[PDB]
C-alpha cells in the first residue's frame, strides 16, 4: 500500500499521508480570519466537550509575537508545537536583525518548517492548519494561512475546519476592504453562529481576537463586553 | 537520519539483483563506444536528443577529469554527474600528495571503489551507469570500463548501452592492433551508425579523444568533417 | 625574498628573486617563487616556504575543480577570495605573503595578500624582506599603461634593488608575463650573480680516503 | 525503517545465516581457484573469466594479488568485494610491520580479515562480502603455508584446496593425487594443470584461460612470480604428453 | 549506525533469536568436560577429518590464560570473537587485581557478554556454548558452561553440541568417585563419553588436559590411541 | 519486463527489473497535480518566462499568488508543480547563489545554478529515506558570453539549456508548438520572444488571456536584472497581438 | 490495521491509532478525582491492590510545595513525567527564586509529550495526569493526556468507570467554589465512590488524598491519615 | 512485525506483556515480611545431578540490609542486580547512610521501559527485562518486602510469590499469613508452600533461603541450617 509514509508517492503523484493529515483539520470545528481596512479579526467556534472544563480551556488563538496572532484548526498538540516554532522564529529574527519580523516572512519560515515534515518516513506531517494575522502602519493589515503541506498564501478572508465552505460563502458577502475591526467582529460572530451545527454539536464558546489600528498593532483578545455584544448580535441575527 | 541497512542483498541463487537491475538501466541507455588506437583513444556517444529546442552545447556527456583523462557513460545521466564530480576530486587529491597526474588505472580503481560502496552501504541503490574512461600515461593509451558493481576491465575496444552486443561484434570484425587514432574515430562513428536511427549530425553525437597531447572533446566543426565520409 | 608585480597596458608582470634562507645561511640559490594557479593566473610567494607552496598548490587544485565544472577560464577575484578566506581562518599562522596576478574576462588584475587574510587590489605591489627596495623603484618609475618591455624592465629593476640591498634576497631574477594572448614564464630572466671560479684543484685520487669496511651489492 | 529492512544479520529458525549461505552460492559459480603446498614452495592457479578477444591486458594478473613481501592471495566471487578486502589485507599487513618491525605471520593476517567478515554477519545490517580467498605465504614460524577463508569469517589451513566452480570435483582429484610430505613445486604445477583440465569441462584448456603464481624462497628472501604464458603452455604440453603415456 | 531491535520477545515469552542461536550450538561438534580431583579434561568431536587439512589450524580447544581454557560448540567464527574478548579481559584482571582470574570470574564475564548481545540493538546473539575449565588460586578444579542466553552454571561433568543429551546421560551414570580416582581414568571417562557418539571412532577426538599449576597439554593422536586401546580391550572382559 | 515489479520498487527509489525508478516517475505525475503549465523562450536580446495565474477563490490576496521568483538580482525562475516543494527549492537556489558569490566573488552562472539544484535532486533519487520534490524549475538569466539563457531541471536530476521549453500539464503540446515554430526561423532562433511565449501558452490551453490570468518575467541584455511585468505591461502585449 | 502500529502513520480518517491506544492505558487505570474551590485544590485516588497482602499502588505524587499529581496508566511513564515536572519546578526556583506558575508547567508537559507522537519508532506517553496546584492565580486542576493535549478544569475524573464520577461532579460543581476544605474533600470522595461496584466501599486501605491551597503546601494523606475525611460521609 | 514501542488496542506495550509471560517460565520464589524480619525462599530447579547446586544463585545480597530473590530469565537479572548494588553504594558514598528498600527498588524500576530503537545510544537496550524481583530488607521503616516486574511497577507486599507456581503459592500465602506471625513461622510456611508447588521432592540442596532481621545482616542459610528447618517440613 501507497499511503503509509510521507516519503512515498502514489502512482498518480499524490502524498497520501499529507492528505490524511488534512482530513484531521477538516474534522475540526471552524476558525475564520478576516482582514479589513485597519486590521485583522479572528474567530473560533470552540466546541465544549465537557461542562467540567473552565471557560478559556484549550484556546485556539495564540500570540506568537506582540504584533502577530495565530488561529488554529486540527490536532491541538500539533498546533501548539507550531505556535512555539512561530514564537522561536519571531524571537530569533528580532535578535539577529534587530526589528519585528514582517508577517509574510514569518509565514514563509514556519511554512518551510511544516513542509520539512512532508518528505520523510522518519516523521509525520502536522495535523493542523493555521492563520497568522498582523497590522502595522508600514505594512497595513495582513492575513496568511498555512496548511499541512506547507503551502502559504495571503487572504482577505479565510476559513479552516469542517464548515470551511459555508464560512467562505458568508465571508464573500462582506465588503471587508472598507470596514473597520469594530464592525467586522460582529460579522465574525455572526458567521460562526451561521455555520455552527446546533443539532450535531451541542455547546460552544466563541473565541475572538484582533490586531489593528485600534490595538496599536498589538494582537489581543477582544474585550469581554465587545465579545458579548457580538454574540448577542449574532444570536439575534440568527432569529 | 538515513537507513543504515543494505538495499542490495544476496538472493537464494547468489545474485545481487539490484546490481543486475542497475545493469538493465545501463543496457537501455544511449550507445557509447571506446576504441584504443596505437597512438590514442576515442570515446563516442549518441545523444538521446529529441528536440531542435535543446541547446546541445549546454551539457556534455564526454567530460574531462584531468588534462590527460576523460570519461563517457551509458545509463542514467544524473548518476554520471556524481561520478564525474568524485573522479575529479579523487584526481586532485592524488595530485596534491604525489605531484604527478593520477595514472589512468589508479583513477579507475578509486572510482570503481566508490561504485562498490553504493552496492553495500546503508539506504542507497547502486549507480545506474557504466563508465568508459580513457587516458594517456607512461607514453601509452588506456581504455577502461567501470560497471555498477564496481568491477572494472581494460579494453582494446568496446560498446555499451542499447544494442551493445552487436556493437561489440561489429568492433571485433574491424579493430586491429596497429590502427591510428584518425581511423579509429571513423570506426567509432560507424559503430554508432549501426544502431543510430535519426540521421547523424554533429549536434547529436559527441566525440572525445585522448593522446600524448591530452584529453579533449572534439568541436562540432571537427565532428562535421568526420561525418562527411559517413 | 623580493617579490613584486605590475599592471601594464595589456597585462601583468610578476617578478621574484631565487634565494631561500635558513637563518642567515643560503639554503637554496635557485628556488622558484612564481607559482602556477591556473593557465591565466600566477602567484609569487614570500614568507614561510612550505606555507607558500602548500597554499598555492591547494588553491590551484580547487580552482581547477572550479573551472572543470564551469567550463570557463577562472577569475582572479576567485583565487583572491579563496586565498584570503583560508588565510583568515588560520589567523596568520599560515605564513604566506602573496602577490597574485592574472588576466581574466574582465582584464588584468593584481592583488597583494597577507598572512592574516587582508588583501589590496593595486596597480603595483611588493612583498618580502626586499619589498621596500623594490617599492622605491616602483614609486620613482612606475607609469600607468606601460608597454610590455618597459614593464619588464621596471619589474626586474625592482627585484634587482631587493637582491642587492637585502641580505634575504639574491641570485636570479624570474619574471612571468601574462596577457590575453600570451604567457611567458621567464625562469631565469636575468642571472646578475655568479659564483667566482675555483683557483686550486682538490681532485682527490682513489685511496686518499681510508676505508674500514666495504660491501658491494649487485642489482638487476 | 522496519518495513524495508531485509535484516541481513539475524538467525533463521535452524540457527542459519541466510545471507552467508547465499553469498557461498555466488562463490560456487565464480572462476575455479586452487592452491597447492609443496616442500619448496606454494602455488595458486585460477581460471580466468576475463577472456573476450577485445580485452586489453594491462595488469600482471586478473585475480592474483600481492599482499606484502611474503604473501599473496587469489579470490573467487564478487570482484569489487574482493578489491575492498585485498586493500584491507594490505593495510593490516602494514599496520603490523609498523608496530613490530617484522612481517605479519600468515595466519595472523588471515584471522584479522576474518574478524572483519565475521562482524558483517553479526551486526550493522549490511550484506556480507561475497568473496572466498586462498592465501599463500612464508613466515619464520611455520614456513610455507596455504589458507582458505569464506564469507562466514571462517578459515582453515590446507596442504591443497579449491574454491569456485567445480570445487568438490577438484578436491576429490587432489585427495587422490597429493602426496603428503613429498610434493615439489614442479609436481604441484603438474597436478594443478591436471585438476584444471578436468574441472574446466566447458571446455579445452589453454594458457589464455588460466593464471598461475608461485611463491618460493631464494637467498633468504620470498619470491612471488606470475608465470608467463610461454611457461603455462609448456606445462599444458607436458600434461598432454603425459596422458599419451596413460595406457601403454 | 544500525540500531534495529533484533532480539525481541514474542507471544508466550520467547526470545526467538536466542532459541535459534541454541539451534546453531546443537548442530556443532560434540564437546565434553569432566572435573577430576586434581585434573580437568576437555575432549571434542571431529569435525570433518579431511587428509588435506592442516590439523593445528582448526582446534576447538583454546587457552584463555595460563590457568583457564575452553572448548566450544556452535559457530566457529563467533567463538573466535568470544575467545579473543575473554583473552583481553584476563589480561585486564591481572593488570588491576594482580592475580589470575578465577574460572568463575572469566565465565561470568563471557556469560554477561553473551547476555548483552541478546539485549542490544543492531546485533544478533552469539551462536555458541562454551565449556570453561581450570584451577583457582587455592588449587580447586572447576568446570563451567555458558550458553547463548548468557546463563551459566558449574558442572562436575557436561557435554554440549550434537548428541549432548545422550553424552550427558552416559556421564550421569558413569561419573563416580571411582571413575575420577586417578588422572588416567578421568581422561578415559571423557574418551568413553565421546566414543559413544563419535562417528568413525576415533580417530577424530581432539583432547586436552590441565593439571594443578601445570598449564594446558593437548594430546597427540599417538597418545590418544594408547588410551583408546587401553579402554577397548578392557571392554571385552 | 514491460512494467514488471519486484519487492519494494514502487515504494522507494530502488531499481525495478527493467532498471526503472518508479518513485521518480511518480514525482513527474505530481508536477501535473497543480493543473498549471509554464513556457520559457530565449532570443538574441532576451529571455522570458510565462505561466498561468489561477485565482479561483475571490478571498485570496492575488498579489500573493505567484509562481515567479527572483533568485538573485539577475536570475529569475518559474516553478511548476507542488507548491510547498517549489518554495523549498527556491530557498535552496537562493542559498546556493548567495554562497557562490561569497566564496568566489562573482555571480553564479545560470547553468551552474541549474546544475547544482539538479545535483541536489539526484540525491533524492538514490537515497531511500526521502521522496523527490514533485516540482520543476525553469531559470532565466543573461550570460556575458552566451547571451540570454533558459535552463530547466526536473525531479530525476536531469537538466538542460534550451532555445525554449515548457513544464506542467501541457508540456508536450507546448514542445510541439515551439519545435514547429523554430524550424521556420532563420538560424533556428526565436526573435519575438514574449509573443511566442504567450501565443504558445494560449494555443495549447485554448484560452485567449486577460492580463490577470498570466504572469510574465524577463531578463534582457540591455537590462539584465530580472523584472516582473505589471498587468498594464502584459495588457499592451495582449492587445498588440489581438490586432493583426 | 496497516495504520495502527506507528505513531507516524495517519489513518485515512485523519486519526493516529497509536495515540488512541495509549489513551486506553489511562481508561484502564484505577479512578482518580480532582476538584477545586476558591482557596484549595484536591486530588482523591482509588488505589488498586494486586492481592489481599499487597500495600496498594501509590497514585498521588509530590512535584513541588505548590503542585502535586494523581496518575492513571503506565506507572513508569508516570514517574518519568513526574521527574520532568519536578526538574522544571526546581529550575524555576533556582533561576527566578519563585514557584513555577501551574499553567506554564502544564504547557511544558504538552510540549514535551507531543514530540514522540511525531517521530518514527517513538511512542506516546501512556499516562494521564490530574494536576493540583496553587499560585498567584489561585487553585488549579489540570488534566493531561497521551495525545499531549491538556485541559484546565473546574473538576475532573479519569480512569476506570470515571464517567460516573464526572456525572456526580457536573451535578454538584456549582457548589465547589464556596466550599470549605472538608466539604470539598467529601465531594471528591463521593465522586470517587460512584466509580465502585455496589458491594464495595471507601476504606483507609484504598483511598489516597492530596491537598494544596492558600495556607497549605501540597500534602498527601494515606492509611490512618485519611480517616478524619472518611468519617462523616453522613 | 511492528516496533518494540507499539501499544496494543488495550493500551499495553506488547513487549512488556510478553516479558511478563516469560516470568511464568521461571522457578518459584517466595517472600514474607514479618515484624521480626523478612525471608526469601526459592526453588533451585536442578536439571541434572552433574550440575553443582551451589552454582545456582537466585537469591543475592544487594547490601548488608537488603537481599533480592529473582524469577524468570536469570541472565537478564544480572544488570539489574548490579545497578541495585552500585546505587546503594553511591547512596552510602554521598549521604553516609543506608538506602531504603523502597528507594533501591525505585532506582532499579526506572530502568524498566528504557528500551527502543531510535532515541538512544549506538547499542542501547532492545527489549525489556524478562525478570521479576523480590527485594527484602530492613531500614528505619522496619522490615520490608517489595515486588517489581518488567513494567517497572513496584509495590510493598506482606507476602508474595513469583514464577511458575505463583498462583497456587499466593493462595496458600493468603491462608497462612498474619501480621503478628513470627519469622520462624514465616520460614516454615514458605518451605511448606515450596514443598507443595515444586515438581521435585524438596530437600536441603534444591532450595535456597535467606533472611534479613533488625538485629542481623543478610544471611544465606547453610546446608546444615536448611536441614534443621526441613525436619519439621
Ligand atoms: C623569502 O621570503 C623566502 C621565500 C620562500 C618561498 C623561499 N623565505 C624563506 O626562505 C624562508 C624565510 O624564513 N625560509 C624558510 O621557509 C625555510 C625553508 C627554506 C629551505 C628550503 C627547503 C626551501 C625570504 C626573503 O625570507 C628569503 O630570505
Ligand atoms: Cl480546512
Ligand atoms: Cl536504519
Ligand atoms: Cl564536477
Ligand atoms: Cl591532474
Ligand atoms: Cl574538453
Ligand atoms: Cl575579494
Ligand atoms: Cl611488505
Ligand atoms: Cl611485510
Ligand atoms: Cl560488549
Ligand atoms: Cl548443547
Ligand atoms: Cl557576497
Ligand atoms: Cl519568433
Ligand atoms: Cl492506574
Ligand atoms: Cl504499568
Ligand atoms: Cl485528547
Ligand atoms: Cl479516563
Ligand atoms: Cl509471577
Ligand atoms: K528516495
Amino acid at each position: 500500500g501507497y499511503d503509509l509514509s510521507a516519503s512515498t508517492f502514489s502512482p498518480d503523484g499524490r502524498v497520501f499521508q499529507v492528505e490524511y493529515a488534512m482530513k484531521a483539520v477538516e474534522n475540526s470545528s471552524t476558525a475564520i480570519g478576516i482582514r479589513c481596512k485597519d486590521g485583522v479579526v479572528f474567530g473560533v467556534e470552540k466546541l465544549v466537550l465537557s461542562k467540567l472544563y473552565e471557560e478559556g480551556s484549550n484556546k485556539r488563538l495564540f500570540n506568537v509575537d506582540r504584533h502577530v496572532g495565530m488561529a488554529v484548526a486540527g490536532l491541538l498538540a500539533d498546533a501548539r508545537s507550531l505556535a512555539d516554532i512561530a514564537r522561536e522564529e519571531a524571537s530569533n529574527f528580532r535578535s539577529n536583525f534587530g526589528y519585528n519580523i514582517p508577517l509574510k516572512h514569518l509565514a514563509d519560515r514556519v511554512a518551510m518548517y511544516v513542509h520539512a515534515y512532508t518528505l520523510y518516513s522518519a516523521v509525520r506531517p502536522f495535523g493542523c492548519s493555521f492563520m497568522l494575522g498582523s497590522y502595522s502602519v508600514n505594512d497595513g493589515a495582513q492575513l496568511y494561512m498555512i496548511d499541512p503541506s506547507g503551502v502559504s498564501y495571503g487572504y482577505w478572508g479565510c476559513a479552516i475546519g469542517k464548515a470551511r465552505q459555508a464560512a467562505k460563502t458568508e465571508i464573500e458577502k462582506l465588503q471587508m476592504k472598507e470596514m473597520t475591526c469594530r464592525d467586522i467582529v460582529k460579522e465574525v460572530a455572526k458567521i460562526i453562529y451561521i455555520v455552527h451545527d446546533e443539532v450535531k454539536d451541542k455547546a460552544f464558546e466563541l473565541e475572538l481576537s484582533w490586531v489593528g489600528e485600534l490595538t496599536n498593532g498589538r494582537h489581543e483578545i477582544v474585550p469581554k463586553d465587545i465579545r458579548e455584544e457580538a454574540e448577542k448580535y449574532a444570536k439575534e441575527s440568527l432569529k | 537520519r538515513g537507513y543504515s541497512f543494505s538495499l542490495t542483498t544476496f538472493s537464494p541463487s547468489g545474485k545481487l539483483v539490484q546490481i543486475e537491475y542497475a545493469l538493465a538501466a545501463v543496457a537501455g541507455g544511449a550507445p557509447s563506444v571506446g576504441i584504443k588506437a596505437a597512438n590514442g583513444v576515442v570515446l563516442a556517444t549518441e545523444k538521446k536528443q529529441k528536440s531542435i529546442l535543446y541547446d546541445e552545447r549546454s551539457v556534455h556527456k564526454v567530460e574531462p577529469i584531468t588534462k590527460h583523462i576523460g570519461l563517457v557513460y551509458s545509463g542514467m545521466g544524473p548518476d554520471y554527474r556524481v561520478l564525474v564530480h568524485r573522479a575529479r576530486k579523487l584526481a586532485q587529491q592524488y595530485y596534491l600528495v604525489y605531484q604527478e597526474p593520477i595514472p589512468t588505472a589508479q583513477l579507475v580503481q578509486r572510482v570503481a571503489s566508490v561504485m562498490q560502496e553504493y552496492t553495500q552501504s546503508g539506504g542507497v541503490r547502486p549507480f545506474g551507469v557504466s563508465l568508459l574512461i580513457c587516458g594517456w600515461n607512461e607514453g601509452r593509451p588506456y581504455l577502461f570500463q567501470s560497471d555498477p558493481s564496481g568491477a572494472y576491465f581494460a579494453w582494446k575496444a568496446t560498446a555499451m548501452g542499447k544494442n551493445y552486443v552487436n556493437g561489440k561484434t561489429f568492433l571485433e570484425k574491424r579493430y586491429n592492433e596497429d590502427l591510428e587514432l584518425e581511423d579509429a574515430i571513423h570506426t567509432a562513428i560507424l559503430t554508432l551508425k549501426e544502431s543510430f536511427e535519426g540521421q547523424m549530425t554533429e549536434d547529436n553525437i559527441e566525440v572525445g579523444i585522448c593522446n600524448e597531447a591530452g584529453f579533449r572533446r572534439l568541436t562540432p566543426t571537427e565532428v562535421k568533417d568526420y561525418l562527411a565520409a559517413i | 625574498t623580493t617579490i613584486a608585480g605590475v599592471v601594464y597596458k595589456d597585462g601583468i608582470v610578476l617578478g621574484a628573486d631565487t634565494r631561500a634562507t635558513e637563518g642567515m645561511v643560503v639554503a637554496d640559490k635557485n628556488c622558484s617563487k612564481i607559482h602556477f594557479i591556473s593557465p591565466n593566473i600566477y602567484c609569487c610567494g614570500a614568507g614561510t616556504a612550505a606555507d607558500t607552496d602548500m597554499t598555492t598548490q591547494l588553491i590551484s587544485s580547487n580552482l581547477e575543480l572550479h573551472s572543470l565544472s564551469t567550463g570557463r577560464l577562472p577569475r582572479v577575484v576567485t583565487a583572491n577570495r579563496m586565498l584570503k578566506q583560508m588565510l583568515f581562518r588560520y589567523q596568520g599562522y599560515i605564513g604566506a605573503a602573496l602577490v597574485l596576478g592574472g588576466v581574466d574576462v574582465t582584464g588584468p588584475h593584481l592583488y597583494s595578500i597577507y598572512p592574516h587574510g587582508s588583501t589590496d587590489k593595486l596597480p603595483y605591489v611588493t612583498m618580502g624582506s626586499g619589498s621596500l627596495a623594490a617599492m622605491a623603484v616602483f614609486e620613482d618609475k612606475f607609469r600607468p599603461d606601460m608597454e610590455e618591455e618597459e614593464a619588464k624592465n621596471l619589474v626586474s629593476e625592482a627585484i634587482a634593488a631587493g637582491i642587492f640591498n637585502d641580505l634575504g634576497s639574491g641570485s636570479n631574477i624570474d619574471l612571468c608575463v601574462i596577457s590575453k594572448n600570451k604567457l611567458d614564464f621567464l625562469r631565469p630572466y636575468t642571472v646578475p650573480n655568479k659564483k667566482g671560479t675555483r683557483l686550486g684543484r682538490y681532485r682527490c685520487e682513489k685511496g686518499t680516503t681510508a676505508v674500514l669496511t666495504e660491501k658491494i651489492t649487485p642489482l638487476e | 525503517s522496519r518495513r524495508y529492512d531485509s535484516r541481513t544479520t539475524i538467525f533463521s529458525p535452524e540457527g542459519r545465516l541466510y545471507q552467508v549461505e547465499y553469498a557461498m552460492e555466488a562463490i560456487g559459480h565464480a572462476g575455479t581457484c586452487l592452491g597447492i603446498l609443496a616442500n619448496d614452495g606454494v602455488l595458486l592457479a585460477a581460471e580466468r573469466r576475463n577472456i573476450h578477444k577485445l580485452l586489453d591486458e594491462v595488469f600482471f594478473s586478473e585475480k592474483i594479488y600481492k599482499l606484502n613481501e611474503d604473501m599473496a592471495c587469489s579470490v573467487a566471487g564478487i570482484t569489487s568485494d574482493a578489491n575492498v578486502l585485498t586493500n584491507e589485507l594490505r593495510l593490516i599487513a602494514q599496520r603490523y610491520l609498523l608496530q613490530y618491525q617484522e612481517p605479519i605471520p600468515c595466519e595472523q593476517l588471515v584471522t584479522a580479515l576474518c574478524d572483519i567478515k565475521q562482524a558483517y554477519t553479526q551486526f550493522g545490517g549490511k550484506r556480507p562480502f561475497g568473496v572466498s580467498l586462498l592465501y599463500i605465504g612464508w613466515d619464520k614460524h611455520y614456513g610455507f603455508q596455504l589458507y582458505q577463508s569464506d564469507p562466514s569469517g571462517n578459515y582453515g589451513g590446507w596442504k591443497a584446496t579449491c574454491i569456485g566452480n567445480n570445487s568438490a570435483a577438484a578436491v576429490s582429484m587432489l585427495k587422490q593425487d597429493y602426496k603428503e610430505g613429498e610434493m615439489t613445486l614442479k609436481s604441484a604445477l603438474a597436478l594443478a594443470i591436471k585438476v584444471l583440465n578436468k574441472t574446466m569441462d566447458v571446455s579445452k584448456l589453454s594458457a589464455e584461460k588460466v593464471e598461475i603464481a608461485t611463491l618460493t624462497r631464494e637467498n633468504g628472501k620470498t619470491v612471488i612470480r606470475v608465470l608467463k604464458q610461454k611457461e603455462v603452455e609448456q606445462l599444458i604440453k607436458k600434461h598432454e604428453e603425459e596422458e599419451a603415456k596413460a595406457e601403454r | 549506525s544500525y540500531d534495529r531491535a533484533i532480539t525481541v520477545f514474542s507471544p508466550d515469552g520467547h526470545l526467538f533469536q536466542v532459541e535459534y542461536a541454541q539451534e546453531a550450538v546443537k548442530k556443532g561438534s560434540t564437546a565434553v568436560g569432566v572435573r577430576g580431583r586434581d585434573i580437568v579434561v576437555l575432549g571434542v568431536e571431529k569435525k570433518s577429518v579431511a587428509k588435506l587439512q592442516d590439523e593445528r589450524t582448526v582446534r576447538k580447544i583454546c587457552a584463555l590464560d595460563d590457568n583457564v581454557c575452553m572448548a566450544f560448540a556452535g559457530l566457529t567464527a563467533d567463538a573466535r570473537i568470544v575467545i579473543n574478548r575473554a583473552r583481553v579481559e584476563c589480561q585486564s584482571h591481572r593488570l588491576t587485581v594482580e592475580d589470575p582470574v578465577t574460572v568463575e570470574y572469566i565465565t561470568r564475564y563471557i556469560a554477561s557478554l553473551k547476555q548483552r548481545y541478546t539485549q542490544s540493538n543492531g546485533r544478533r546473539p552469539f551462536g555458541i556454548s562454551a565449556l570453561i575449565v581450570g584451577f583457582d588460586f587455592d588449587g580447586t578444579p572447576r568446570l563451567y558452561q555458558t550458553d547463548p542466553s548468557g546463563t551459566y552454571h558449574a558442572w562436575k561433568a557436561n557435554a554440549i553440541g550434537r548428541g549432548a543429551k545422550s553424552v550427558r546421560e552416559f556421564l550421569e551414570k558413569n561419573y563416580t568417585d571411582e571413575a575420577i580416582e586417578t588422572d588416567d581414568l578421568t581422561i578415559k571417562l571423557v574418551i568413553k563419553a565421546l566414543l559413544e557418539v563419535v562417528q568413525s571412532g576415533g580417530k577424530n577426538i581432539e583432547l586436552a588436559v590441565m593439571r594443578r599449576d601445570q598449564s594446558l597439554k593437548i594430546l597427540n593422536p599417538e597418545e590418544i590411541e594408547k588410551y583408546v586401546a587401553e579402554i577397548e580391550k578392557e571392554k571385552e572382559e | 519486463s514491460r512494467g514488471s515489479s519486484a519487492g519494494f520498487d514502487r515504494h522507494i527509489t530502488i531499481f525495478s527489473p527493467e532498471g526503472r525508478l518508479y518513485q521518480v516517475e511518480y514525482a513527474f505525475k505530481a508536477i501535473n497535480q497543480g493543473g498549471l503549465t509554464s513556457v520559457a523562450v530565449r532570443g538574441k536580446d532576451c529571455a522570458v518566462i510565462v505561466t498561468q495565474k489561477k485565482v479561483p477563490d475571490k478571498l485570496l490576496d492575488s498579489s500573493t499568488v505567484t509562481h515567479l521568483f527572483k533568485i538573485t538580482e539577475n536570475i529569475g525562475c518559474v516553478m511548476t508543480g507542488m507548491t510547498a516543494d517549489s518554495r523549498s527549492q527556491v530557498q535552496r537556489a537562493r542559498y546556493e547563489a548567495a554562497n557562490w558569490k561569497y566564496k568566489y566573488g562573482y555571480e553564479i552562472p545560470v547553468d551552474m545554478l541549474c546544475k547544482r539544484i539538479a545535483d541536489i535532486s539526484q540525491v533524492y533519487t538514490q537515497n531511500a529515506e526521502m521522496r523527490p520534490l514533485g516540482c520543476c524549475m525553469i531559470l532565466i538569466g543573461i550570460d556575458e558570453e552566451q547571451g540570454p539563457q533558459v535552463y530547466k531541471c526536473d525531479p530525476a536530476g536531469y537538466y538542460c539549456g534550451f532555445k525554449a521549453t515548457a513544464a506542467g500539464v501541457k508540456q508536450t503540446e507546448s514542445t510541439s508548438f515551439l519545435e514547429k515554430k523554430v524550424k521556420k526561423k532563420f538560424d533556428w532562433t526565436f526573435e519575438q520572444t514574449v509573443e511566442t511565449a504567450i501565443t504558445c501558452l494560449s494555443t495549447v490551453l485554448s484560452i485567449d488571456f486577460k492580463p490577470s490570468e498570466i504572469e510574465v518575467g524577463v531578463v534582457t541584455v540591455e537590462n539584465p536584472k530580472f523584472r516582473i511585468l505589471t498587468e498594464a505591461e502584459i495588457d499592451a502585449h495582449l492587445v498588440a497581438l489581438a490586432e493583426r | 490495521n496497516q495504520y495502527d502500529n506507528d505513531v507516524t502513520v495517519w489513518s485515512p480518517q485523519g486519526r493516529i491509532h497509536q495515540i488512541e491506544y495509549a489513551m486506553e492505558a489511562v481508561k484502564q487505570g484505577s479512578a482518580t478525582v480532582g476538584l477545586k474551590s476558591k482557596t484549595h485544590a484536591v486530588l482523591v485516588a482509588l488505589k488498586r491492590a494486586q492481592s489481599e497482602l499487597a500495600a496498594h499502588q501509590k497514585k498521588i505524587l509530590h512535584v513541588d510545595n505548590h503542585i502535586g499529581i494523581s496518575i492513571a496508566g503506565l506507572t513508569a511513564d508516570a514517574r518519568l513525567l513526574c521527574n520532568f515536572m519536578r526538574q522544571e519546578c526546581l529550575d524555576s526556583r533556582f533561576v527566578f527564586d519563585r514557584p513555577l506558575p501551574v499553567s506554564r508547567l502544564v504547557s511544558l508537559i504538552g510540549s514535551k509529550t507531543q514530540i514522540p507522537t511525531q517521530r518514527y519508532g517513538r511512542r506516546p506517553y501512556g499516562v494521564g495526569l490530574l494536576i493540583a496546584g496553587y499560585d498567584d492565580m489561585g487553585p488549579h486542576i489540570f488534566q493531561t493526556c497521551p495525545s499531549a493535549n491538556y485541559f484546565d478544569c473546574r473538576a475532573m475524573s479519569i480512569g476506570a468507570r470515571s464517567q460516573s464520577a464526572r456525572t456526580y461532579l457536573e451535578r454538584h460543581m456549582s457548589e465547589f467554589m464556596e466550599c470549605n476544605l472538608n466539604e470539598l474533600v467529601k465531594h471528591g470522595l463521593r465522586a470517587l465512590r460512584e466509580t465502585l461496584p455496589a458491594e464495595q466501599d471507601l476504606t483507609t486501605k484504598n483511598v489516597s488524598i492530596g491537598i494544596v491551597g492558600k495556607d497549605l503546601e501540597f500534602t498527601i494523606y494515606d492509611d490512618d491519615d485519611v480517616s478524619p475525611f472518611l468519617e462523616g460521609l453522613e | 512485525d511492528r516496533g518494540v514501542n507499539t501499544f496494543s488496542p488495550e493500551g499495553r506495550l506488547f513487549q512488556v506483556e510478553y516479558a511478563i509471560e516469560a516470568i511464568k517460565l521461571g522457578s518459584t520464589a517466595i517472600g514474607i515480611q514479618t515484624s521480626e524480619g523478612v525471608c526469601l525462599a526459592v526453588e533451585k530447579r536442578i536439571t541434572s545431578p552433574l550440575m553443582e547446586p551451589s552454582s545456582i544463585e537466585k537469591i543475592v545480597e544487594i547490601d548488608a540490609h537488603i537481599g533480592c530473590a529473582m524469577s524468570g530469565l536469570i541472565a537478564d537479572a544480572k544488570t539489574l542486580i548490579d545497578k541495585a548494588r552500585v546505587e546503594t553504594q553511591n547512596h552510602w558514598f554521598t549521604y553516609n547512610e543506608t538506602m531504603t528498600v523502597e528507594s533501591v527498588t525505585q532506582a532499579v524500576s526506572n530502568l524498566a521501559l528504557q528500551f527502543g530503537e531510535e532515541d538512544a545510544d549506538p547499542g542501547a537496550m532492545s527489549r525489556p527485562f524478562g525478570v521479576a524481583l523480590l527485594f527484602g530488607g530492613v531500614d528505619e521503616k522496619g522490615p520490608q518486602l517489595f515486588h517489581m516486574d518488567p513494567s517497572g511497577t513496584f509495590v510493598q507486599c506482606d507476602a508474595r510469590a513469583i514464577g511458575s507456581a505463583s498462583e497456587g503459592a499466593q493462595s496458600s500465602l493468603q491462608e497462612v499469613y498474619h501480621k503478628s506471625m513470627t519469622l520462624k513461622e514465616a520460614i516454615k510456611s514458605s518451605l511448606i508452600i515450596l514443598k507443595q508447588v515444586m515438581e521435585e521432592k524438596l530437600n536441603a540442596t534444591n532450595i535456597e533461603l535467606a533472611t534479613v532481621q533488625p538485629g542481623q545482616n543478610f544471611h544465606m542459610f547453610t546446608k546444615e541450617e536448611l536441614e534443621e528447618v526441613i525436619k519439621d517440613i
